[PDB]
């Protein structure tokens, strides 16, 4: 059969019709905001659509608070038996504190998911004993972490955000290793992995950092090598490339929200919030090793995790994808309750 | 170009035509039902409320 | 000596016959122990299932040993020793082809051109995966065996040692693989721009100069004030695809043995930007 | 006439205007009425860069000089001289410059009687510059999306935007380009060295021709592309590369807005698995 | 013509291409008639409320 | 500190410059190279020679041709055939016009260059481009349609003749030339021709009926020099200069 | 031109013209259609109230 | 002439192509027409109130 | 191959077999020598205890 000749003009509007099949296709172009310098391309790279459905997403609500009792009353340390914890608050913002936290953690199963049905005073079920260190946190972090938690504060809606089980909870051999008996060694990365972006990456590294207090600076504060400083670290390198994987995705941000990519060495070149997030850091490591670690004999098996530790907080339990949790707004004002220890 | 106009193909020949002539018809198609999937009123797979507001 | 349709559409049809030869069979055995080293530990990775090894392909690799093994000659297995094994075995590999391309030019009367081309890229290869961890004394800083594993050691290496960008001899190869496309495009657009004239005859045309050459030459003289040869041409893209790799393996050298942060490094030469500072007050937490 | 045998090409014609006035050569240089536009633009851009050189209160050497392009909050406006409009004025004349240069190659062929597939080519590098300073920043709708016209600040701005997917290493585009770009070197090292082995044989060796410059590669791949055939291969490697880098930069924040290395969840999780 | 197809050949041929095209003219009709039967897609001043 | 020379200098910085000083050696060295055709320049009003220093000018080097002979380049040969073509006033960079047919006389794109008067041969030592009609070892790959019988259209919509032959590089297996019976035999570049297999036809767009009349022949009909070779092609190659205009 | 300049075709080519025409005319139609689906008021498939200040 | 017809052809091209610009236009006014009873195009003084 | 088959080098060349010989069995010389050294037990030169568990 004869070789028919291209027709040029031809498949060039069918070029140009489906320049327009991918212009519908793939995007209506992403939003962008400037943080830091002109040209620099510091900013924030978001979908409206994506970060508006976001914003209105159900766990981004905070419940409607009740009008909160003048602290002037019977307390309920007196009224009741096992407060420990709670023996401070007048009994009817013991009771509206109770009603909120049934609202903020198991709405669903009610009261009595951390209450015996017939008895609210026997501490049974594992659950109160949970809630009791879940209170103590909680008083413990507002009154101590105002350097990142103000003056949003946290409460028991920050994380569990209506759920018993936060969403973005770890452990510490979360990411199966792979290899059967003398290969295939993965070292804790090379695998399709969320918690490194679905990349390549170390994603097991929350324990070295918010349980651990390893090094995540790894770039030098010098141009030439020194001594007795060290002259490798490109696989530490990653390491701490996957920490801020994990940092990105849990505040749904970019390197250049807290990094200048020109040196991300520099404090002087940085925006305000990677002081933020350096407490926020210091914050989960004390979160992990004081409060939810220690609470691992309190847990059933169901809870634990494959090495059998106790569930673990990162930065994506609390901001569930936002720069800020539930993207700034203010928990602590209706409850001064959870804002510091009796 | 009508019925009557059947000495288009006198200048246009229909085998180094039709292709591409069908070729933008599929791609006008595939456009026409992305910009209906992209939408929440006209996404039939997603099957959105029809009052959307 | 099958023949190709398509192929012979862009170029020749003819496929074959390959001369391998004593050096080639040993490159073979050599590539194929590495390649069988590689891949087996893709596929254990995933605990040998092909479907996931299928899904994961691209993240999966081999893995080079820790910085806990130093240099140590020969780490454990599955610590960093198949990776030394299969970097071993395909340098072996690499090598013995390029021994086998010197031979094929000595044996056709042809010079030793490709060969000392492909030395430039194998001294850049040698950098990256043996010369510079022996001396930072950690095979830990050679590239893994993986399709996005190498990539996330390109990443972290640029980020360990500050900003690559501000290598000089980063910016020289960038400089250069630019180069080598420019010049590249700039000679297959002017040699079928006078194929009218015969110019795709270059070696023809280089002994005995014809109206292709001359107007190929004017060409570029009216254009930008120089021109080259016929075969010029030639070692200029040569030479500009051997100082692609040649600076790589320089500043590939020089970070981390006599340069740890080239970002601070252009600092002290004034080759860093300095932005005006948008956040007024913000310093080390931890200072 | 400034060759050996360039006298008897130095005609009369080429002229894309239709017109005598500007034909003619200054040195070896041929001047056209694209030419003197080409000329134009770039004396008032340099000297626009040299300006904005002089006022930079920080006294930049030439790697620190940078002339940044306006705020995002500009949009797709004007923005003063000192704050982007400098920038903007040094583009305009830049792809006009750009333009001039690839229509003066166009002149430069029809004048030779030969092909247009340098200003072709050209043409396809004039389209990286225009995708990243023009297209792009309206895409997104702010000129301030442009690179900073600095030698090493333009680096800064490289890397801001690449970090501001957190990898990437890891789009498909941009690996396709850095694919195209590397093996146009590997095949620009290997023809540049077949041609001067064939004509540079060596002592005792007679210059060789097409059968053995066909037979090295079928000796050593497995196949040879020919003497035509290298030359296509080289321009359509070149420019695959320069069109996936349009493609990787117009498909990073028009269309990609998230992390790159979460997009090959398409594969990752794919409806097989 | 500049073809070479015979100016019958090319009568037939836009005969069948017609008939064709009329045909796929319906069909899409049919489709749209079917589609505002399904969800209309001409808001009114309100919208989509 | 490890890399250091001092309080400024260091180990990179002086690797850096010294492959500084290598690469403008390089580019001194290709520069050298590119003045291996067409150099010492000459002045554009008189033909004068400009002295060029021999650090610019290498020393010549010789190529052993395959089929013998010795190429050397720079070869103290200088292009000094008269050019039919005048300018008013010897200026710097003035434009010559043509004094008669530029086709014919080979002025500008379609000027040619004094190559070899013999035909270019194969490592065999036989004629590299011959027509299809004298090997029967070659043939056409029935996958791609076949130009012989196709009538050829100039650029004036004028069919000027019927392609008769093909001529093939038997180096590479490549059409090189269209032989083309003008309605006497003419050899058409093959980049210079557009194939259209529908309506069988071959159109050369540089051409009019008037060029084609005027195309340089072979002396051979089955031989064409590389002399010829390089008119013909340059003949055509003016000719989208020349003929349409 | 108009219903009578009819030798307009023998200085443009009647197929390339059409040809330019059709990627000419395909382009604005793309173009304003894009326009009106950008527009909150004239997305006729987001349908937005008409009255969106 | 230039193109190659011969003020025939030319006449029969400007004949059809006269009509089906006159076709495509009448459509597109008839549908800026509908366009505009859906929703007006230029605003007022206050805008889209 | 065995003593008494003496025929095979009119089958296989002689030179170019005991070269394709000699790289394969370096090849594995080495593979094997590099899986002892991987190995705690085997490797000679690092010198663990043999009772290595
Ligand atoms: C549509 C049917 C006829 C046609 C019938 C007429 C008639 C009648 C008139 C014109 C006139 C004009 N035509 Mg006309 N014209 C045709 C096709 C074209 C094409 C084309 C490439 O298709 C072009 C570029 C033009 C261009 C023009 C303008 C130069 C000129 C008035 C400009 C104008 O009104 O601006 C607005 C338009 C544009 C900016 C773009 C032009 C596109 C359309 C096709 C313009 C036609 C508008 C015309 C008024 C429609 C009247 C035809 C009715 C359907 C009966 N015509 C076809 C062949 N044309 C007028 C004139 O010459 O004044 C003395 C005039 O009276
Ligand atoms: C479908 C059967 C016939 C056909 C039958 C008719 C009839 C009858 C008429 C036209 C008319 C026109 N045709 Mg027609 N037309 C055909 C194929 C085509 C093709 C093509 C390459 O497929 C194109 C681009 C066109 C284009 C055109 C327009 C240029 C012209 C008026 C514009 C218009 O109505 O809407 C704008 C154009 C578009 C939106 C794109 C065009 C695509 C479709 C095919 C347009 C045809 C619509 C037609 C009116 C519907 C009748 C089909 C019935 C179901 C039988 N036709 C086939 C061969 N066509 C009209 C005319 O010339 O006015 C005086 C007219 O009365
Ligand atoms: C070493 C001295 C002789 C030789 C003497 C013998 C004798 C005697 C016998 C064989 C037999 C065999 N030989 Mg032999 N064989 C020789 C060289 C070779 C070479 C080679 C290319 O060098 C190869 C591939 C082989 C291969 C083979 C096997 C195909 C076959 C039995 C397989 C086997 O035992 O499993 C193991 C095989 C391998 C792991 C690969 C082969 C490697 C070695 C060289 C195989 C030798 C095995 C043989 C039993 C050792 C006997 C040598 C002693 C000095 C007697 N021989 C040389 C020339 N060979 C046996 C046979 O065919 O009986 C049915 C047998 O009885
Ligand atoms: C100037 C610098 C550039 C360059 C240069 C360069 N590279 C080169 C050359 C040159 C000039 C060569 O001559 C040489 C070559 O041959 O290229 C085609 C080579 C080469 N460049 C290569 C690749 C390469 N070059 C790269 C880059 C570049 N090379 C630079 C940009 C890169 C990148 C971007 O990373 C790569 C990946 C190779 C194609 C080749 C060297 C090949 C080699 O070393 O082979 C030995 C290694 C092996 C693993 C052997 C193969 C093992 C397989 C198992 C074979 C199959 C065996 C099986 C038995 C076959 C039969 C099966 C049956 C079922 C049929
Ligand atoms: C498309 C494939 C590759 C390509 C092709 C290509 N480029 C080409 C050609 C071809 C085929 C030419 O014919 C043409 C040429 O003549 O080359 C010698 C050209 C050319 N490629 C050039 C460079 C170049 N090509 C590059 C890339 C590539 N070119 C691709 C990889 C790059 C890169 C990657 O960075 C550069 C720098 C020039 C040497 C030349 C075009 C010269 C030209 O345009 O001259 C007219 C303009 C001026 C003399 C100066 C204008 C200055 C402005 C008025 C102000 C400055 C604006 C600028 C944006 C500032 C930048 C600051 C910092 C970012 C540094
Ligand atoms: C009205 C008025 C003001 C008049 C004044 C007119 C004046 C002053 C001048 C004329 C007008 C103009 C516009 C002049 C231009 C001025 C300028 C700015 C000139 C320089 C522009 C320019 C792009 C310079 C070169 C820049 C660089 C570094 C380019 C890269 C080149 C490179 C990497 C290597 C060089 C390799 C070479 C020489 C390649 C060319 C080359 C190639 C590519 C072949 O394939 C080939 C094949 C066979 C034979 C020869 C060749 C050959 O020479
Ligand atoms: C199951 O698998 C089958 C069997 C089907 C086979 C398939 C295999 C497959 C699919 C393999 C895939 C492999 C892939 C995808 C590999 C990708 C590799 C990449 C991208 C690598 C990138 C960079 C790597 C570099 C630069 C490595 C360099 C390493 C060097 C130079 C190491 C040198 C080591 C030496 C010289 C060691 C010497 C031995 C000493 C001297 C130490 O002994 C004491
Ligand atoms: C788990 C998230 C709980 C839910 C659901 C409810 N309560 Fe609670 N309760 C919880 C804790 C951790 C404590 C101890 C307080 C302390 O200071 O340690 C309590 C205690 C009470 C008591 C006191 C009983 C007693 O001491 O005798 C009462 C009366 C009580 N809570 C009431 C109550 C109501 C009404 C609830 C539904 C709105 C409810 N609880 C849910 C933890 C949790
Ligand atoms: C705010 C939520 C941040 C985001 C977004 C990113 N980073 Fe991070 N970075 C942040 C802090 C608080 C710190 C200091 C931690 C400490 O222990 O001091 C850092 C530090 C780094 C470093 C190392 C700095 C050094 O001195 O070596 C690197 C290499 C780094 N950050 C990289 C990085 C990347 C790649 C990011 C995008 C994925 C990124 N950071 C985002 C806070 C925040
Ligand atoms: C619950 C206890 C949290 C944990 C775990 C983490 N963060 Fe957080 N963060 C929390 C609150 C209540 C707020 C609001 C602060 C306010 O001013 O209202 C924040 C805020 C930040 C910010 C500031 C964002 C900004 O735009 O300024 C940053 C940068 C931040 N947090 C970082 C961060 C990181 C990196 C964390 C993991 C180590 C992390 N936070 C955990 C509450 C909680
Ligand atoms: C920015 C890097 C360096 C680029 C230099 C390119 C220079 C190209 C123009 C050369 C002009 C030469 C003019 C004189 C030619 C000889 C005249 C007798
Ligand atoms: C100059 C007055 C102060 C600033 C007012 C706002 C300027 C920016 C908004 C209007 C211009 C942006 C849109 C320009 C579109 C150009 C399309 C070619
Ligand atoms: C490809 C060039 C640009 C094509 C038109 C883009 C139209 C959309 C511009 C939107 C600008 C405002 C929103 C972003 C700020
Ligand atoms: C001060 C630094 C000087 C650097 C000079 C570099 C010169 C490089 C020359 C390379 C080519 C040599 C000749 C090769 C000819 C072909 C041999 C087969
Ligand atoms: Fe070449
Ligand atoms: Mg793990
Ligand atoms: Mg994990
Ligand atoms: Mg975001
Ligand atoms: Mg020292």
């Amino acid at each position: 059969s004869p070789r028919a000749p291209v027709w040029v003009g031809g498949w060039f509007v069918v070029g140009l019709i489906t320049i327009g099949l991918l212009t519908v296709m793939m995007g209506p172009a992403g939003t962008y905001t400037q943080s830091g310098y002109r040209g620099l391309m510091m900013g924030e790279v978001d979908m409206a659509d994506e970060l508006a459905d976001d914003m209105a997403a159900p766990k981004n609500q905070v419940p409607a608070a009740s009008e909160r009792f003048p602290d002037e009353g019977p307390l309920a340390g007196e009224v009741y038996v096992n407060v420990p914890v709670l023996a401070h608050l007048s009994a009817d913002n013991f009771n509206r504190l109770m009603v909120a936290i049934t609202e903020w953690v198991s709405p669903e199963e009610g009261c009595n998911y951390c209450h015996d049905p017939d008895d609210l005073t026997a501490e049974r079920p594992y659950t109160k004993i949970v809630s009791r260190r879940m209170l103590e946190m909680v008083m413990y972090l507002n009154s101590q972490w105002g350097d990142h938690v103000a003056p949003s504060g946290v409460t028991c809606w920050t994380c569990h955000r209506g759920n018993p089980v936060p969403e973005n909870i770890w452990f510490k051999n979360d990411d199966a290793d792979g290899g059967s008996g003398a290969l295939g060694n993965t070292f804790g990365q090379n695998a399709a992995s969320w918690d490194a972006g679905l990349s390549a990456l170390p994603n097991d590294v929350m324990e070295a950092y918010l349980l651990d207090d390893q090094n995540l600076r790894i770039t030098p504060t010098n141009d030439l090598p020194m001594n007795g400083v060290t002259q490798i670290g490109t696989k530490q390198a990653e390491w701490t490339y996957g920490m801020m994987f994990h940092i990105s995705k849990g505040l749904g941000v970019n390197c250049t929200y807290c990094h200048n990519s020109q040196s991300f060495r520099v404090w002087e070149m940085s925006p305000p919030a990677r002081v933020t997030a350096w407490h926020g850091i210091q914050m989960t490591r004390a979160i992990n090793v004081d409060f939810l670690d220690p609470l691992q004999p309190e847990y059933p098996a169901n809870r634990l995790g494959p090495e059998g530790d106790a569930p673990k907080a990162n930065c994506a339990t609390c901001h569930q994808g936002a720069f800020k949790p539930m993207y700034g707004e203010n928990v602590i004002d209706d409850y001064p309750s959870l804002a510091a220890p009796g | 170009m009508t019925f009557s106009t059947h000495k288009v193909w006198l200048m246009f020949d229909p085998r180094s035509t039709l292709v591409a002539l069908a070729a933008f018809l599929v791609v006008l198609a595939l456009l026409i039902h992305f910009l209906c999937l992209g939408h929440d009123r006209f996404n039939w797979l997603e099957g959105n409320p029809a009052a959307t507001k | 000596s099958t023949l190709s349709y398509w192929l012979g559409k862009i170029g020749d049809a003819q496929i074959g016959p390959i001369y391998l030869g004593a050096t080639g069979i040993a490159s073979l055995i050599f590539g194929f122990v590495a390649i069988e080293i590689i891949g087996l530990n893709m596929l254990a990775s995933v605990d040998w299932n092909p479907v996931e090894f299928l899904r994961q392909f691209p993240w999966l690799a081999l893995e080079p040993p820790g910085p806990e093994h130093g240099l140590r000659a020969m780490p454990p297995l599955n610590e960093g020793g198949w990776w030394v094994m299969a970097g071993f075995f395909l340098t072996a590999s690499i090598l013995l082809w390029w021994v086998r391309t010197w031979q094929r030019a000595k044996d056709l009367g042809m010079g030793t051109h490709i060969a000392w081309a492909f030395a430039s890229a194998i001294f850049f290869y040698l950098v990256l995966g043996f010369i510079r961890p022996v001396m930072l004394g950690s095979w830990s800083e050679a590239p893994p065996f993986g399709i996005f594993p190498h990539l996330d050691w390109t990443a972290a290496f640029s980020i360990r040692y500050g900003n690559l960008y501000y290598n000089p001899f980063h910016m020289l190869s960038i400089a250069f693989l630019y180069g080598s496309a420019l010049i590249f495009a700039m000679h297959g657009a002017t040699i079928l721009s006078v194929s009218r004239l015969g110019g795709d005859r270059e070696v023809e045309q280089i002994t005995d100069r014809g109206t292709a050459a001359e107007r190929a030459a004017l060409f570029w003289r009216w254009t930008m004030g120089f021109n080259a040869t016929m075969e010029s041409i030639h070692r200029w893209g040569w030479w500009c695809a051997v100082f692609v790799t040649l600076t790589a393996g320089l500043g590939i050298l020089l970070s981390g043995t006599v340069v740890d942060n080239w970002y601070l490094w252009a600092v002290k030469h004034g080759v860093a930007p300095t932005y005006p500072d948008v956040f007024p007050g913000v310093t080390d937490p931890a200072a | 006439a400034m060759l050996s045998f360039e006298r008897k090409y130095r005609v009369r014609g080429g002229s894309l205007i239709g017109g005598d006035l500007f034909d003619f050569w200054v040195g070896p240089f041929y001047v056209g009425f694209f030419g003197v536009t080409t000329l134009f633009f770039t004396f008032v851009g340099v000297a626009l860069i040299a300006y904005g050189w002089v006022m930079d209160p920080s006294d930049p050497t030439v790697w620190q000089l940078s002339i940044a392009p306006p705020d995002l909050s500009y949009g797709l406006g004007f923005a003063p001289l000192m704050e982007g409009g400098l920038w903007q004025i040094i583009t305009i004349c830049a792809v006009g410059a750009f333009v001039s240069w690839a229509l003066r190659e166009v002149e430069i062929c029809r004048k030779l009687g030969i092909g247009f597939h340098v200003p072709f080519a050209f043409s396809f590098a004039i389209a990286a510059y225009v995708a990243l300073t023009v297209v792009r920043p309206m895409l997104l709708g702010a000129w301030g999306h442009g690179f900073p016209y600095g030698i090493m600040s333009h680096l800064d701005w490289v890397s801001n935007v690449g970090y501001q997917f957190l990898h990437f290493h890891y789009n498909p585009g941009h690996m396709l380009g850095i694919t195209f770009f590397f093996t146009t070197a590997l095949a620009l090292a290997m023809h540049g060295g077949l041609i001067l082995s064939a004509a540079n044989p060596g002592k005792g060796e007679k210059v060789k021709g097409p059968e053995h410059e066909n037979t090295f590669f079928r000796d050593t791949v497995g196949y040879s592309i020919g003497t035509l055939g290298i030359h296509r291969l080289g321009l359509i490697l070149a420019l695959s590369a320069v069109f996936w880098s349009i493609v990787c930069m117009l498909i990073s924040g028009p269309v990609w807005t998230k992390g790159w290395p979460e997009w090959w969840n398409w594969w990752y999780e794919l409806p097989i698995w | 013509s500049s073809t070479g197809l015979t100016e019958a050949e090319a009568k037939e041929f836009h005969a069948v291409y017609s008939q064709s095209a009329a045909g796929f003219l319906a069909v899409c009709a049919v489709a749209h008639v079917l589609a505002w039967m399904w969800r209309p897609f001409w808001p009114g001043a309100e919208g989509w409320v | 500190m490890i890399g250091d020379f001092s309080s400024y200098m260091d180990v990179a910085q002086i690797v850096l410059y010294a492959f500084w000083i290598f690469l403008f050696g390089v580019i001194f060295y290709l520069r050298r190279e590119d003045r291996r055709e067409g150099y010492p320049l000459e002045r554009d009003t008189d033909g004068k020679i400009m002295s060029i220093g021999p650090w610019n000018l290498p020393a010549p080097k010789i190529f052993y041709k395959p089929q013998g002979g010795t190429y050397s380049a720079p070869n103290a040969a200088r292009d000094t055939r008269a050019i039919k073509a005048t300018r008013v006033g010897n200026f710097p960079g003035a434009p010559l016009d043509p004094t008669g047919d530029p086709l014919v006389d080979g002025v500008g794109p379609a000027a040619y260059a004094e190559r070899a008067d013999t035909p270019d041969k194969t490592l065999e030592g036989r004629t590299r481009i011959v027509p299809l009609r004298t090997d029967a070892d070659l043939w056409l790959a029935p996958e791609d349609p076949d130009p012989r019988g196709m009538a050829v259209v100039a650029g004036c919509r004028t069919t000027v003749g019927a392609v008769s032959d093909v001529w093939v590089d038997r180096a590479e297996n490549i059409i090189r030339y269209l032989e083309v019976s003008l309605g006497k035999t003419v050899l058409v570049p093959m980049p210079m021709a557009v194939f259209n297999d529908l309506t069988r036809t071959v159109t050369v767009k540089s051409m009019d009926a008037k060029s084609f009349a005027n195309v340089p022949t072979p002396k051979s009909a089955e031989q064409i020099t590389l002399r010829e070779e390089d008119r013909i092609q340059a003949y055509y190659a003016g000719g989208t200069l020349y003929a349409n205009k």
